[PDB]
C-alpha cells in the first residue's frame, strides 16, 4: 500500500545541484507566512 | 587516465563538501537564537562572497576564515569555485540556473592587479569603479540594480541607507537566481486549504498540493524521521526534505533532528542505499520565505573574528593595511508552487 509522505508539519528542506552534490539553498519551514 | 578531470572534480568535490559542511554550522548558529522562526538561505551565495573576499585575505584573518568555510582540505578552493561556477552557467534550454559575481569599489582605491586577475579567473567578477566616497546612496543603487537584474527582480533593494557609507571602500557581491519545473508536476485542481501544524497546540491553514507518485524515500525508523527528494526536470537538481515522523517534542517537532544534525549525517542519508523509488501520497505546501540578514555577529560567534577589526588583514587586494569587513548582507528568496520552485539569493560583503 502507497506510503504516506504528508508535509504538514516543520521540516528542513534543501534545493542540491544533484552532479555535484552542491547544496544551493538550505532552509526550515515552521511556520506558515 | 585524465588526471586533469580527476583533479577538477576533486575540487568541486572539496567546495561542494565545504560548503555542506558550513551550511549546518551556520543553521545550528542562526538555529540558537531563531528557535521557533523560518531560515532560508543560499550557503553557494554566502561562501562565494567570503572566497571571493577569503582570496584577498592573508595571516590569521584567512586562516580563520577558511576554519568556518571549511576551506582547509583545498590547495586551490578558487578553482573548485570556478569549476561549480562554470557548472551552474553552463547554457541549457530546459530550466534557469545562473550565478554572478562582481567588485564594487572605490575609485579613488586602487586594487593589486593580481587580486582581479583572480578574481575575474575563478569568480568571474569585474570591477566597477564607485563613488562611494562623495555618492554613497548613487553607489548603493546601481549595485542594488545590478543585484535586481541578476535576481529576476525578486530583490530590488539588497542594501540599506545604513551599509553603504562615505567610509565605504570595497563591496564583493554574490548572487544566484533558480527556476525549475518539477520533474512530475502537481495539478493544481488537486490542491486544498488544509491545516499545517506548527506544534502540538497551534496549527494556520496552507494551500496544500497532492500527488501520487513515485519518488526516492529514505524511511529512517530508528531516528522517527523519513527523507525524500523531490526531482526538478531531468533530475539535475532536487528539492530534498527531511520531515519528522510527527511533532513529538514541546515545540516544531524538529528538536531531536535539529540536536542531532551534522553534515556527515545529513549528506549520509541523501544519498543512501536506503534512498529508493516508492510511490507516495504526497501532501506538500504551496510555500514562499524571504529572509533578510546581517552575518556579521553570526560569523564572528563561528569564529570567523579578526577579519571584522582593525587587525584585519587583506593584503592580498591591496598593500595598505586599512580595509574590514563591516557587513554581510544576505538576502534569500524563495516560492514553491505547483508547477515547480523559484529561488533566489544575493551576498554582500561590505568591507571599509
Amino acid at each position: 500500500h502507497v506510503l504516506k509522505f504528508k508535509v504538514d508539519h516543520p521540516f528542513h528542506f534543501f534545493i542540491r545541484h544533484n552532479k555535484s552534490k552542491t547544496i544551493l539553498f538550505f532552509g526550515r519551514f515552521c511556520c506558515p507566512v | 587516465k585524465d588526471r586533469w578531470g580527476s583533479e577538477l572534480e576533486i575540487s568541486m568535490e572539496q567546495v561542494s563538501a565545504s560548503i555542506g559542511n558550513f551550511t549546518v554550522d551556520l543553521f545550528n548558529k542562526l538555529n540558537e537564537t531563531n528557535r521557533d522562526k523560518n531560515i532560508f538561505f543560499s550557503p553557494w551565495s554566502i561562501s562565494s562572497a567570503l572566497a571571493l573576499t577569503y582570496l584577498a585575505a592573508k595571516g590569521s584573518t584567512a586562516r580563520e576564515m577558511a576554519e568556518v568555510l571549511h576551506f582547509e582540505q583545498a590547495e586551490n578552493i578558487h578553482s573548485g569555485f570556478k569549476e561549480l561556477l562554470t557548472a551552474f552557467n553552463k547554457p541549457r534550454n530546459n530550466y534557469s540556473l545562473r550565478s554572478a559575481n562582481r567588485i564594487y569599489v572605490e575609485k579613488t582605491y586602487a586594487l593589486l592587479p593580481t587580486y582581479l586577475q583572480l578574481s575575474k579567473k575563478y569568480y568571474k567578477a569585474e570591477p566597477q569603479k564607485v563613488n562611494f566616497k562623495t555618492a554613497p546612496e548613487q553607489s548603493r543603487k546601481e549595485i542594488n540594480t545590478w543585484v535586481e537584474k541578476q535576481t529576476e527582480s525578486k530583490i530590488k533593494n539588497l542594501l540599506s541607507s545604513d551599509d553603504v557609507k562615505a567610509t565605504t571602500r570595497l563591496i564583493l557581491v554574490n548572487a544566484i537566481y533558480f527556476k525549475a519545473e518539477w520533474e512530475v508536476k502537481f495539478q493544481a485542481e488537486k490542491t486544498s486549504i488544509q491545516p499545517f501544524r506548527l506544534s502540538k497546540n497551534k496549527s494556520k491553514p496552507v494551500k496544500m498540493m497532492y500527488m501520487r507518485d513515485t519518488f526516492p524515500v529514505l524511511i529512517m525508523e530508528k531516528m522517527n524521521f523519513k527523507m525524500i527528494e523531490l526531482p526538478y526536470v531531468k533530475r539535475e537538481l532536487s528539492m530534498f526534505i527531511l520531515l519528522p515522523d510527527d511533532i513529538k517534542d514541546g515545540t516544531t517537532g524538529l528538536e531531536q533532528l535539529e540536536r542531532e544534525l551534522t553534515y556527515e549525517r545529513l549528506s549520509e542519508w541523501a544519498d543512501s542505499k536506503m534512498m529508493t523509488e516508492t510511490l507516495v501520497d504526497l501532501h506538500l505546501p504551496k510555500f514562499s520565505l524571504e529572509d533578510r540578514i546581517d552575518l556579521r555577529d553570526t560569523l564572528r560567534n563561528m569564529g570567523m573574528t579578526t577579519a571584522f577589526t582593525t587587525n584585519a588583514d587583506f593584503r592580498g587586494m591591496t598593500d595598505k593595511k586599512d580595509l574590514a569587513i563591516s557587513k554581510v548582507i544576505h538576502q534569500s528568496f524563495v516560492a514553491v508552487d505547483e508547477k515547480g520552485t523559484e529561488a533566489v539569493a544575493a551576498t554582500a560583503v561590505i568591507i571599509s
